[PDB]
């Protein structure tokens, strides 16, 4: 036979028993994180080594299949994930060395604690009590100084275990025949043999530039306008044309400008638009609102829940000793059952959430058609993309009036309209010249454009330039301060937060150009409109 | 059977309740996965209809099946139901294959776990907690 049958083959036994395999470990995976017990992480450990081991021998038997030998579109994109060499390509002890590091770098980050100069008793890690200060306190000096403290007792810590990693990254990417380890990241989004949409690795960066140029207006508007808010609340302790001191970003790291709300609210005494007090008024549960939001799947042509769905999941805490962790995620099993872990309580929040992780079991629906390795997203950033189109439409007054909680009758001025999007500015405005800063000094280190001498000198005037943030304590290269933040520090690529708030919006409006909205953007739903449904549907059962 | 609101299929291929005066009938009892269920049907270009059991596309009686989760899957695993997914040469009508023989497409010998060696047969895989089309179905075929 020809050698397209016998990678077809090869996936036929794969994508029948990488089905159980992972239905095996993501089983043992759910019932640790719903019932939290010594025997469940054992398992757990126990079925997800044996479904990596499963996979380390399938990938190394794809390795023996070259992927410049079959034409057909499937099996190639297959067996290209597959034989990706990755820590195999360094030697055998020098990555695993360097998995150490990240073992330890991950330790004594989690571990990792800050200390009052006065009360040495009382310690803080990143959550709570840090972040608590970061997000909430209202003092110069002690957010100054608390700020300080997470960039000195774990920077100093990552910083020399954080010179070995970028080395043999760098040192494993350009084994594995690319430019540096920015470079495998860019290695992601490539496509090669498929027209219009191809994507060099040279694309992401220009993309990524070429758009936030769109982007950097209605920053330096929120910018400008952010300041003079808080001179307003800080007197004399920012300057009128210098930029945002880092300790008052209402974060830890500068991501998210959304904990400023308090201090930047133009008109603080207006309503903020709130409907958990008719959620009690018709004694609603979780029950009603997941199935609510199947309604609301359901209005716009979707299909409905599945059997499995109400069978499997578990949308309540469990009470007692079975413990469970309360972070909203949905959880792609395998074998067409679909469920997910979440803390579900009687709010507008986990109203919004429910449709949000419910919205990533829709695109877990529309993927089923394909196998298993075409069974996931085609990127890194289309499942949270998808998962915040109905966070975003089902979050709109008009339908809080169509579901009862808010009266039909309810005005909406554009006075408290811009004031909740302008909170929402500080959140999604926030984050992109952020995101756009990390990657690029990210790209430019792994690269070797920066000298280990200049990292931190490089990181902090680029928060000046790109992010419009002086750093107010001067930082020399004892610190790692990116790596305190936890995507650099424990091997993550932080550019798809970019790309998918950028995906997310050019879908919500080729939705709202499908719902026909009349209104503004920020006013649009995709209630009822059945073309919302099939554009939303369609461009979800391509998967990878 | 006719008057039953216990099976899902009821595919004859309702005057058949009183037509019934024929010589002998057979019947083709197996358990199938619930999307395979398209596949048991004549002609089905597919896995099922190829490999496992394939239909007359002439003269056929009834096909009948219905939910059986409750008793032909496991909770923690029913991996004894296999399936024939590999064979060179599809099946005829009323043909039965039992081989379990190591898989070569390229026509050659072959022996396990070398180079393009695979096992014809899948097993199932059905727990209590997977989706609809795909649970146990007890068929039977007339």
């Amino acid at each position: 036979s020809t050698i397209e049958e016998q990678a077809k083959t090869f996936l036929d036994k794969f994508n029948h028993e990488a089905e159980d395999l992972f239905y095996q470990s993501s089983l043992a995976s759910w019932n640790y994180n719903t019932n939290i017990t010594e025997e469940n992480v054992q398992n757990m450990n126990n079925a997800g080594d044996k479904w990596s081991a499963f996979l380390k021998e399938q990938s190394t038997l794809a390795q023996m299949y070259p992927l410049q030998e079959i034409q057909n579109l499937t099996v190639k994109l297959q067996l290209q994930a597959l034989q990706q060499n990755g820590s195999s390509v360094l030697s055998e002890d020098k990555s695993k060395r360097l998995n150490t590091i990240l073992n330890t770098m991950s330790t004594i980050y989690s571990t990792g604690k800050v200390c009052n100069p006065d009360n040495p008793q009382e310690c803080l890690l990143l959550e709570p009590g840090l972040n608590e200060i970061m997000a909430n306190s209202l003092d110069y000096n002690e957010r100054l100084w608390a700020w300080e403290s997470w960039r000195s007792e774990v920077g100093k810590q990552l910083r020399p275990l954080y010179e070995e990693y970028v080395v043999l990254k760098n040192e494993m990417a350009r084994a594995n025949h690319y430019e540096d380890y920015g470079d495998y990241w860019r290695g992601d989004y490539e496509v090669n043999g498929v027209d219009g949409y191809d994507y060099s690795r040279g694309q992401l960066i220009e993309d990524v530039e070429h758009t936030f140029e769109e982007i950097k207006p209605l920053y330096e508007h929120l910018h400008a306008y952010v300041r003079a808010k808080l001179m307003n609340a800080y007197p004399s302790y920012i300057s009128p044309i210098g930029c945002l001191p880092a300790h008052l970003l209402g974060d830890m790291w500068g991501r998210f400008w959304t904990n400023l709300y308090s201090l930047t609210v133009p008109f603080g005494q207006k309503p903020n638009i709130d409907v958990t007090d008719a959620m009690v008024d018709q004694a609603w549960d979780a029950q009603r609102i997941f199935k609510e939001a199947e309604k609301f799947f359901v209005s716009v042509g979707l299909p409905n829940m599945t059997q499995g769905f109400w069978e499997n999941s578990m949308l309540t805490d469990p009470g007692n000793v079975q413990k469970a962790v309360c972070h909203p995620t949905a959880w792609d099993l395998g074998k067409g059952d679909f469920r997910i872990l979440m803390c579900t309580k009687v709010t507008m929040d986990d109203f919004l959430t429910a449709h949000h992780e419910m919205g990533h079991i829709q695109y877990d629906m529309a993927y089923a058609a394909q196998p298993f390795l075409l069974r996931n997203g085609a990127n890194e950033g289309f499942h949270e993309a998808v998962g915040e189109i109905m966070s975003l439409s089902a979050a709109t007054p008009k339908h809080l009036k169509s579901i009862g909680l808010l009266s039909p009758d309810f005005q909406e001025d554009n006075e408290t309209e811009i004031n909740f999007l302008l909170k929402q500015a500080l959140t999604i405005v926030g984050t992109l010249p952020f995101t756009y800063m990390l990657e690029k000094w990210r790209w430019m280190v792994f690269k070797g454009e920066i000298p280990k001498d200049q990292w931190m000198k490089k990181w902090w005037e680029m928060k000046r330039e790109i992010v419009g943030v002086v750093e107010p304590v001067p930082h020399d290269e004892t610190y790692c301060d990116p790596a305190s933040l936890f995507h650099v520090s424990n091997d993550y690529s932080f550019i798809r937060y970019y790309t998918r708030t950028l995906y997310q919006f050019q879908f919500q409006e080729a939705l709202c150009q499908a719902a026909k909205h009349e209104g503004p953007l920020h006013k649009c739903d995709i209630s009822n409109s059945t073309e919302a449904g099939q554009k939303l549907f369609n461009m979800l059962r391509l998967g990878k | 059977l006719y008057n039953s609101t216990f099976f899902s299929t009821f595919k004859c291929y309702a005057t058949k309740l009183n037509d019934l005066c024929f010589s002998n009938v057979y019947a083709d009892s197996f358990v199938v996965k619930g999307d395979d269920v398209r596949q048991i049907a004549p002609g089905q270009t597919g896995v099922i209809a190829d490999y496992n059991y394939k239909l007359p596309d002439d003269f056929m009686g009834c096909v009948l099946a219905w939910n059986t989760r409750n008793i032909d899957a496991t909770s923690t695993g029913n991996y004894n139901y296999k399936y024939r997914y590999l064979r060179h040469g599809k099946l005829r009508p009323f043909e039965r294959d039992i081989s379990n023989v190591p898989f070569s497409p390229d026509g050659k010998p072959c022996t396990p776990p070398a180079l393009n060696c695979y096992w014809p047969l899948n097993d199932y895989g059905f727990y209590t907690t997977t989706g609809i089309g795909y649970q146990p179905y007890r068929v039977v075929v007339l």
